[PDB]
RNA sequence: CCAGAUCUUAAAGAUCAAAAGGAGCAGGUAUCAAGCACACCUAUAACGGUAGCUCAUAACGCCUUGCUCAACCACACCCCCACGGGAAACAGCAGUGAUAAAAAUUAAGCCAUGAACGAAAGUUUGACUAAGUUAUAUUAAUUAGAGUUGGUAAAUCUCG
């Protein structure tokens, strides 16, 4: 969300976010189901599915997002461009 | 490893898990195969998949390939005695070739386990030394014994300083 | 020909009474985890994998030996009076050779008194541990086997774990191994906790103990309230084997007793509590016959 | 490394840390350093009495007599150890030192009852 | 019974590189070596001089070498044992028949 | 793969293994691309004869360098070597000049291990043992000082 005032953009991006929601399927409600590797534009994310105790070892943004999803155990290495939106 | 057609065959694991171990009579194994024909197929997959496994476990055995010399695929084995084993591989599968070779000159699982048993009696549990070769270094680290003074400083009496300062006076 | 714990009869009876519970046998363990593996199977391949798992769980179930207590070792190999005051401590000499069986190693002791004797049992085991360490053994005997700690562990119902510590730490023919296994059995009997050892490899232990001590009460009662009567009857059968001549075993020969009636026989002649046994047999019989 | 001469020997390597000695009984060439390279480790000896008042000695008897059988030589203290174990007769010097010790105890006994007077 | 050579090479098989010296074949031997980084196998080559008594060797022949018990020179440690494939005249070891490449020169099913 | 030395014993063994070798692995540099006799036969050990051999899968050079560590390799004032010649030797322990950003005792014992010699009691050993010195590092407590406060990156107020 984007605005002249910081406060304003905060509001805008919140209220807009709630409109695009995904459902993320969680295996046993902690990990993902299986290993994932994706090249999105110039960013490569590579994630691996962990056992119960191995908490959230990830780029800090991914940890943030995971904590929001409910994914508690994960390993992800991002390579190529680390640009945040991508 | 990304590049290549079947990348899994460049992995240490894949190379390890192949099982053939020649007898010590075997010096040279020579493969002769063709680049074409349906019949030749099996031999080709053998060179593509197992030859790497084989070689890895028999690092001292010269393996040598020849392409399109004879109309038919075969192996030849050169032994130390001068004896020459000739194995016709024709319509045989990749797997069948590996099994048949393992049968002729392999080593029985008995043999291999005896050998590795002789290698595991090499490092004895009760010795002392460098971490590389032994379970323990000082005896400072066995439970009931006297501890490394670098951990638990000695009672003044066992110190040589105290003994010397006693004999002096 | 007095029946022994390794007799195929008694082995088969106890293997049977143990039971295979694949969920308790293979249970999540507290070790470091690695991510799970997945394969796609037919109904066929799944049945095969299950059967392999079962055969594996047989090996996991193999009973730790039971032995009677070993005899104290006292043997002097020599006396040298001359060495008498020369040392304040004792020298302990351990043959360590990789080939030798640990019951055949020579463990010798020079005392200050000068006599050269064979090592005692406890010294011997402690020593073998020092030079041939195997995980799970402390050289100094661990605190946990004092009565206090043991009681604490019984109250958290860890009895399986106790038995396993014990199998690791001591020697099956030792004094402590036997002391602790019997004290433990005694506690699962006082509390009626038998099912704790059910699919354990330790079941036949308290079986063979309770047979020879002649308390089958608790274990019969338990076995029947769990609605396993094939096992209760296997148990009285076992009692008869290990007491061929006794009024119950003999009366079972006279009356030609079928299994349930066998349990009735035993209930009448021998067992210390016949009231609870007959009552539970009643309830089981009647309730089961009316339900099915 | 290549030496001129010298024989195979069974001695004590001294491992340990200051004031806390420990020994590795060892078959080594004679001319090589005390704590250095060896042919085969044979046993260990811990001089300091432990929790139970024992000095622990370990001897690989099979290998020991294999090497003695190749004509290795023993050190005086290894001799003393084997003898103590009963794998060799007592070393004469053990016996003698024992006797000397006895006579010292005797003369200190007499000197004690002489000074008490 | 002592006749030995201290060489690791007791039997090798290789191509004949050149015949230029009297009674001596130059022979390129090739082994598979595992490049450690790529875990792959490549062909390392090495040459051997071999003693040829009758000067039997054309260039290109595949040939078998046996290690000589006593080295003939500093560079000659092998004697040529057999000629495994004569160059461009090859008799199939399987069917015992003359062949040029992948073709049979005389068919094995036409005995008479 | 072992000649030799040494130990033991008649021999056989065994320990250390020179010389000679080679499946494989082995610093940088290709603006070092050719080396220049670096091969083989004959046979008697020579006469003689073929014209080869190494190398872009790095020969031949140049630079840098102990090491893959129960250890190994090398050196022992210099001239790779040591007959000779410079010349008069701590790269044994301590010390000292010089030099460097770089700073341990001109110390005590053979009591233990090791080594040498002795038939032996034993003697010798700056190996070594026990000490001395040093915030270099750990640990234990008796010890409080240093750095920082725009962002990265924990943390600031008033003056100049
Ligand atoms: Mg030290
Ligand atoms: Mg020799
Ligand atoms: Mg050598
Ligand atoms: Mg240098
Ligand atoms: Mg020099
Ligand atoms: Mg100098
Ligand atoms: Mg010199
Ligand atoms: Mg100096
Ligand atoms: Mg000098
Ligand atoms: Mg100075
Ligand atoms: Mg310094
Ligand atoms: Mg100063
Ligand atoms: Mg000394
Ligand atoms: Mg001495
Ligand atoms: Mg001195
Ligand atoms: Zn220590």
């Amino acid at each position: 969300g984007k605005a002249t005032e910081r406060a304003d953009a905060f509001r805008k991006a919140k209220n807009r976010a709630v409109h695009y929601l995904h459902y993320i399927e969680r295996y046993e409600d902690h990990t993902i189901y299986h290993d994932i590797s994706l090249k999105f534009k110039r960013t490569h994310i590579k994630m691996k599915k962990q056992p119960r105790g191995y908490g959230l070892h990830c780029h800090r943004a991914i940890m943030t997002i995971c904590r929001l999803i409910g994914i508690k155990d994960l390993y992800a290495k991002v390579s190529g461009s680390v640009n945040m939106l991508n | 490893p990304m590049k290549g057609r079947f990348p899994i065959r460049r992995t240490l694991q894949y190379l390890g898990q192949g099982d053939v171990v020649f007898k010590d009579s075997v010096k040279v194994m020579t493969v002769n195969y063709n680049t074409h024909g349906e019949l030749g197929e099996g031999a080709r997959k053998f060179v593509f998949f197992n030859i790497p496994q084989i070689q890895y476990k028999n690092p001292w055995v010269q393996i040598t390939m020849f392409k399109n010399m004879t109309p038919s695929p075969f192996l030849r084995f050169y032994l130390d005695s001068g004896e020459q084993v000739l194995v016709d591989v024709e319509s045989k599968s990749n797997k069948e070739i590996v099994e048949h070779i393992r049968k002729i000159l392999g080593k029985n699982e008995e043999t291999l386990e005896k050998e590795e048993q002789e290698k595991k009696q090499l490092s004895h549990p009760a010795h002392f030394g460098p971490r590389k070769y032994c379970l323990r270094e000082c005896m400072c680290e066995v439970e009931g014994q006297v501890p490394c003074p670098g951990l638990v400083p000695l009672p003044k009496e066992m110190t040589g300083k105290y003994k010397a300062a006693l004999k002096a006076t | 020909r007095k029946p022994t714990f390794m007799d195929e009869e008694v082995q088969n009876i106890l293997i049977k009474m143990t039971g295979l519970d694949l969920q308790k046998i293979f249970k999540p363990a507290l070790q470091e985890l690695k991510p799970p593996t997945y394969k796609l199977m037919t109904q066929a391949q799944l049945e095969e994998a299950t059967k392999q798992a079962v055969e594996a769980a047989k090996v996991r179930l193999k009973m730790p030996p039971v032995l009677e207590e070993r005899a104290p070792i006292n043997d002097v190999l020599a006396e040298d009076k001359i060495l008498e005051g020369t040392e304040t401590a004792k020298y302990v000499f351990t043959d360590i050779s990789y080939s030798i069986p640990h019951r055949e190693r020579f463990i010798v002791v020079r005392e200050p008194s000068g006599t050269l004797r064979k090592a005692s049992w406890e010294e011997r085991d402690r020593m073998i541990q020092v030079y041939f360490p195997r995980e799970g053994r402390r050289i100094l005997t661990p605190v946990i086997f004092k009565e206090e700690n043991l009681q604490t562990m019984y109250s958290q119902d860890q009895h399986v774990d106790v038995l396993n510590l014990c199998v690791a730490q001591f020697e099956p023919d030792s004094a402590e191994y036997i002391k602790i296994h019997h004290h433990t059995y005694e506690d699962i009997d006082k509390c009626g906790k038998y099912d704790l050892l059910r699919s354990t490899r330790h079941f036949g232990g308290m079986a063979w103990y309770f047979v020879n001590k002649k308390k089958i009460d608790g274990l019969l009662i338990d076995q029947i309230q769990r609605d396993l009567v094939s096992d209760a009857t296997s148990l009285v059968h076992l009692y008869h084997i290990l007491h061929p001549d006794g009024q119950s075993a003999q009366e079972a020969k006279k009356q030609g007793a079928e299994g349930l009636h066998l349990i009735k026989v035993f209930a009448k002649t021998e067992a210390q509590k016949g009231a609870y046994i007959e009552l539970t047999l009643q309830a089981y019989q009647e309730a089961f016959i009316t339900h099915s | 490394r290549a030496y001129r001469g010298g024989h195979l020997t069974i001695r004590l390597a001294l491992g340990g840390c200051t004031n806390r000695p420990f020994y590795r009984i060892v078959a080594a060439h004679s001319k090589c350093p005390r704590d250095g390279r060896f042919v085969e480790q044979l046993g260990s000896y811990d001089p300091l009495p432990n929790s139970h008042g024992e000095k622990l000695v370990a001897l690989n008897f099979d290998r020991i007599r294999h090497w003695i059988g190749c004509g290795a030589h023993l050190s005086k203290p290894v001799e003393k150890l084997l003898g103590l174990s009963g794998f060799y007769p007592l070393h004469p010097m053990m016996i003698t030192n024992a006797e000397r010790l006895r006579r010292k105890r005797a003369r200190e006994v007499l000197l004690a009852s002489q000074k008490t007077d | 019974s002592i006749a030995r050579s201290s060489v690791h090479a007791k039997w090798v098989v290789g191509k004949v590189i050149g015949t230029a010296m009297q009674k001596t074949a130059k022979v390129r031997v090739t082994r598979l070596v595992l490049d450690p980084y790529l875990l792959k196998y490549f062909n390392k080559r090495k040459t051997y001089f071999a003693h040829d008594a009758l000067q039997q060797c054309t260039v290109g022949d595949i040939v078998l070498l046996k290690a000589l018990p006593v080295p003939r020179t500093k560079h000659v440690k092998h004697e040529l044992a057999e000629i495994i494939f004569k160059v461009g005249q090859v008799i199939d070891p399987v069917t015992g028949k003359p062949c040029a490449g992948t073709t049979y020169l005389e068919s094995p099913i036409s005995p008479e």
